[PDB]
């Protein structure tokens, strides 16, 4: 779980205000904005950790690409405009599931064994589930 | 509104923190920077802050009390000690409070300072 | 000016010096007839062989102290609030603090009485002096006239801010029509601990020359 | 940062300074002011420069010589305006005897002897024409 | 709506009976219904009423679901303790309350019903 | 209030500080008129080579002292207890007791008269007074005017057990509505002698996060 | 009636002390203790523990003494100087001794305590 750095500002400068009251909320709570995706990328690695480290991985999924703000906060409200396309190249995420088979490589090191080589006839979504339940 | 100022006392970040496409942030200096250092403590409220616990004026621990000649005169009492910690570049000289002419509840406090180390006159309005 | 009502001397006591934490407030059921103040500062007078010139140079400013009395009571049928409610809440202003192993931090204040730029007198108890008469046949005491004694303990955060505001470590000065740099460096000795020589504040301002200020011009004066 | 709701709300406007109110020297300053817009009284009194500003405009010779009255140490003064228009930059000699003839007349003369209170008058007015007056 | 109003005009006529009287009163929850029974009460008596908006998540059990109170039976206790050593003149406002959480609502949905010339709701 | 009738002044003697061993009691004729508690704090004041800022620190709290004034009298026809027998009485408290090898230790109290939160005085005396007038012609002493001076000593099992609820090694708090754990960890160190840090709170009550608390949630801070 | 004031004060054997046939003897914990703590105090007096030789309270060697002001100042003078030896988990915060109204011989005391450490009050009533 997550709780926003907008919070514990001091309320004078008017984050958990009503919303676009005054002008200068709204270049502020754009401010706060990529920093505080930077922080909620740190939060949900940790819970990720259970399925980052299984051993019986299914998924493409890696570091994680969820919204900071609960639906119902006046965080969300600021940024409604652009939520859609924030969250869609959020979903970057599945380019950089190469490091995926990084980790598999190395939890195979566990038994002794390296992942395969990559070869050029892979068809490479249906060569990692092959490497995924090989692990 | 020279530079001279700003080497006394610094820059730093303007209290409505309104950002621009040129610039950047904009920047309160030196002259202004210690008036809006007044601007900020006068406004956050103590225990607000996220750390730094004590932090600003409590002037909300005593109001809804009676104006009489006694709260007047511990609102000086407070408002002269609290810029003292927490303002260091700014010397307070006069604290005039009473109550307006207008409307009989609210009363205007009134805070007179100097800068430490330079007796400069602002020449006009700005920043 | 606005009403006519008394103020009353209330002694708040703190846990530490700052003043942020709270021990409990005592206010006075009477105020105080008189209340002084005595400062004290030690000259040690400086002997020497050769010459004769009386010449006292200075050891230490001692704290101040300040010495008020009380009465309490219960006889009168105006008061009904006893005495040992309120000598207990006295005496646990003048004790031993179990959180911290010292005394409490006391902050006598009443009305628009400034202790010298102060609006309360911050210090702790030096003494206290109960003395009871005119016990009921009950023997709950009916009149008690404390007589406290204080010494002065400030915070050091203040303090440290007052130093500042009258010798700071930089200086602003405006010139005014033809004193020269020779002049002007003598009146920087009022604020700045031995005045910053005229070369070095012709230096540290990038003067192009010893003569060359305008006299709208500011000077800045470091140390 | 909510204004109308109970709390401590920091306003821009100056209230005034407690007056001593010295009685046996106080001034006007009978001079071009921009605006005029009192329409009750003859002379009035002022009290600070930011009350000034808003009673009698801004930007002109006569409001820098309140400014500079209120930095030496003086607390109250009344301005009796003249209701002629506001010089040129530089005053022409036209435009001068339209000011000494402002000052003989009746319209100054009454506002002055009939308040009672003002020990001293000055112009500061008199040293716009120290420029090209012939 | 108006059956909080019904009820409010009841009892601010109830403190008509007899000289001393006052009478604190709850105020409804929901704060489209609190903006409507303030400007639609129109009792001729309305000085003798007040009304303190939230309801106080005491520490009762059903520290996990505290009961949900109303917050008028604590302002009769400082209301009582303010006159004690401050007399009568002094504003029962600005102490501290003893066994609540927090408001069931927050703080800054109610910054409507304060109204400096309109009726206002004490908060 | 249920009667009207003198309570009198008793001194009961105990042999040692705890106040189990009883060494006999004396109960006065007349009660003194006035009583007087003289309390005392040294304070030090810190010098210094670099810094001119006052701040005396505490040395010692000395012990209360209690003044009291008896008569005794055989003059009178109502009182026929001799002298002989009450000074003798009042001699063997402010006596070496030959098992402790000490003084005795001393208990006065009478009424309702609490002595700042106790109901007893325990402690030794000091001092001891006896001014013989107006003898019989037989020798016998009939007016007698002892003045008691007593010095507090307390028991230690009492004084052991007021520093636990002052400052208890283990707290509990109660949490309210959106109070940070920065915040509340500063309000331990109002009774912790130096508060719990932010994350040494979180560690303690096994938090799953900084700010991973309910509002009605208990936490415990030990130290 | 939670698992935290158990860490503060201890579980112990209630002083009822009715042993069951489910979880052994019947244990008073933390909030709990403290009271009972109190209760075996009262009920005891002093001289009749086996080795700790003066513990319990002793007012049994003032009774059938009448009842005046001196007499009730005496008991909360000895009901207070006793807790703080033989209770170090429960401050004493008031002592209200008085007669009854129905029987004028018998006197009821009644002592208000809180715990130490904690302001936590207690839900409802039990164990």
């Amino acid at each position: 779980s997550y709780y926003p750095v907008s919070d514990t500002l001091p309320p004078c400068y008017g984050l958990q205000h009503s919303l676009s009251e005054s002008e200068h909320l709204l270049p502020l709570h754009q401010f706060m904005l990529p920093f505080e995706q930077l922080l909620a990328c740190g939060c949900q690695q940790i819970a990720m950790l259970p399925r980052l480290l299984a051993f019986q991985r299914e998924g493409y999924e890696v570091w994680g690409d969820q919204w900071p703000f609960k639906s119902g906060s006046v965080n969300d409200d600021a940024h409604q405009d652009y939520a859609p396309a924030l969250k869609d190249l959020l979903g970057q995420i599945a380019l950089d599931s190469d490091h995926e088979l990084d980790i598999i490589n190395y939890l195979l090191g566990y038994f002794g064994t390296q992942r395969a080589p990559r070869t050029f006839t892979t068809q490479l979504d249906d060569f990692r589930a092959v490497q995924q339940g090989y692990l | 509104e020279n530079q001279i100022l700003t080497q006394l006392y610094g820059r730093g970040w303007a209290f409505p923190p309104v950002f621009s496409l040129e610039k950047g942030v904009e920047m309160a200096e030196g002259a202004e920077d210690v008036r809006q250092s007044l601007q900020i403590l006068f406004s956050t409220e103590p225990g607000e802050r996220l750390m730094r616990e004590n932090y600003g004026c409590g002037l909300n621990d005593f109001m809804f009390e009676n104006i009489r000649n006694e709260l007047i005169a511990e609102i000086e009492s407070h408002i002269h000690d609290n810029v003292l910690r927490y303002e260091p570049r700014a010397d307070m000289t006069d604290i005039q409070v009473r109550q307006s002419p207008g409307m009989g509840n609210t009363l205007q406090v009134q805070v007179m300072y100097r800068l430490r180390g330079s007796d400069i006159n602002q020449q006009i309005q700005g920043v | 000016l606005i009403e006519r009502g008394l103020a009353k001397l209330t002694i708040n006591a703190y846990k530490d010096r700052e003043g942020k934490i709270r021990a409990g407030t005592l206010q006075a059921m009477y105020n105080p007839d008189s209340l002084q103040l005595d400062y004290q500062t030690d000259y040690q007078q400086s002997q020497a062989i050769n010459s004769e010139k009386q010449s006292s140079i200075y050891v230490q400013a001692k704290p101040a102290g300040l010495s008020l009395e009380l009465i309490f009571d219960a006889t009168m049928p105006g008061n009904k609030t006893p005495i040992e409610e309120q000598l207990m809440q006295l005496k646990q202003l003048c004790s031993v603090d179990a959180t911290s192993n010292e005394t409490r931090f006391l902050q006598v204040k009443w009305g628009k009485m400034r202790w010298e730029s102060r609006g309360y007198f911050a210090g702790r108890a030096k003494s206290l002096s109960v003395n009871y008469t005119l016990f009921d046949r009950d023997a709950t005491p009916l009149r008690v006239r404390v007589i406290l004694a204080l010494v002065a303990d400030e915070s050091l955060v203040l303090q440290e801010t007052e130093q500042n505001l009258q010798s700071p470590a930089k200086i602003a000065l405006r010139i005014q029509d033809g004193v020269s740099l020779a002049l002007m460096a003598a009146s920087t000795a009022s604020t700045l601990s031995g005045g910053v020589d005229y070369l070095t504040l012709a230096w540290q301002n990038g003067l192009d020359n010893l003569n060359g200020f305008v006299p709208g011009e500011i000077l800045q004066a470091t140390r | 940062m909510e204004r109308l709701q109970p709390g401590v709300t920091l306003t821009e406007s100056i209230i005034t300074m407690g007056q001593q109110e010295i009685p046996s020297a106080v001034p006007v300053f009978i001079g071009y002011t921009v605006r005029y817009p009192e329409q009750s009284e003859a002379s009035v009194r002022i009290d600070s420069l930011a009350e000034y500003t808003s009673l009698f405009g801004d930007d002109h010779v006569m409001m820098f010589a309140v400014r500079h009255y209120f930095d030496n140490g003086g607390q109250q003064a009344f301005v009796l305006p003249l209701k002629d228009n506001m010089p040129s930059v530089e005053m022409t000699t036209a435009e001068a005897e339209n000011l000494i003839a402002a000052l003989r007349s009746a319209t100054v003369s009454e506002a002055i002897g009939g308040h009672s209170q003002i020990t001293l008058i000055l112009v500061p007015d008199m040293a716009r024409l120290n420029d090209s007056d012939i | 709506v108006s059956l909080w109003s019904q009820g409010w005009e009841a009892l601010l006529q109830l403190s008509q009976v007899r000289p001393n009287l006052f009478v604190l009163l709850d105020a409804p929850d929901n704060v489209e219904q609190a903006q409507k029974c303030m400007t639609t009460l129109s009792s001729d008596y309305r000085q003798w009423g007040a009304a303190y908006w939230p309801r106080l998540e005491t520490t009762y059990q059903k520290i996990f679901q505290g009961t949900v109170l109303s917050p008028t039976a604590a302002v009769a206790a400082v209301i009582q303790r303010t006159d004690n050593d401050a007399g009568v003149w002094k504003a029962p406002a600005n102490i501290a309350l003893s066994q609540v959480i927090r408001p069931v609502k927050s703080y800054l949905q109610g910054s409507v019903l304060f109204n400096s010339s309109g009726t206002s709701l004490n908060v």
